[PDB]
């Protein structure tokens, strides 16, 4: 906004985005599906939920 | 149309000695 | 002379547990 050899001035525009939480969850586990093998009419088959 | 197998993830049930 | 190898018994303990629904 101003530029002398002994003086300066600047302006900065900052925009902020604050997420407001509804609930916070701390003690958490990841799921790992393993399933089960089934041997049916000769064929081996992997079964999963 | 026959009834098929049942699975219940019980290890103790499938023990072989 | 006659060298031989006689088998002698031993064992290792192995515990196993289940995983309900396979999860
Ligand atoms: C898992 O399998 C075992 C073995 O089939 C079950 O344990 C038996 O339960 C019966 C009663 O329902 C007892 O009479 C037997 O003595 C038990 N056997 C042994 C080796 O412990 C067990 O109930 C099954 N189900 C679960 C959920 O564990
Ligand atoms: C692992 O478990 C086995 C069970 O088979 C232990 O075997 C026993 O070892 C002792 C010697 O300390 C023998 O006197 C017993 O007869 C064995 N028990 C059996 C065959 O039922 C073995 O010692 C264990 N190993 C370790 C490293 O702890």
């Amino acid at each position: 906004t101003h530029s002398s050899p002994t003086a300066t001035a600047w302006e900065i525009g900052l925009y902020y985005e604050l997420v407001i939480p509804k609930h916070i969850y701390l003690n958490n586990w990841n799921v790992v599906n393993i399933g089960h093998l089934v041997k049916s009419a000769g064929q081996l088959t992997h079964v999963t939920i | 149309q026959v009834l098929g197998p049942v699975i219940d993830w019980n290890v103790t049930q499938r023990a072989v000695y | 002379s006659l060298r031989m190898q006689h088998p002698v018994p031993k064992y290792v303990e192995v515990n196993m547990t289940s995983i309900p629904q396979g999860v």
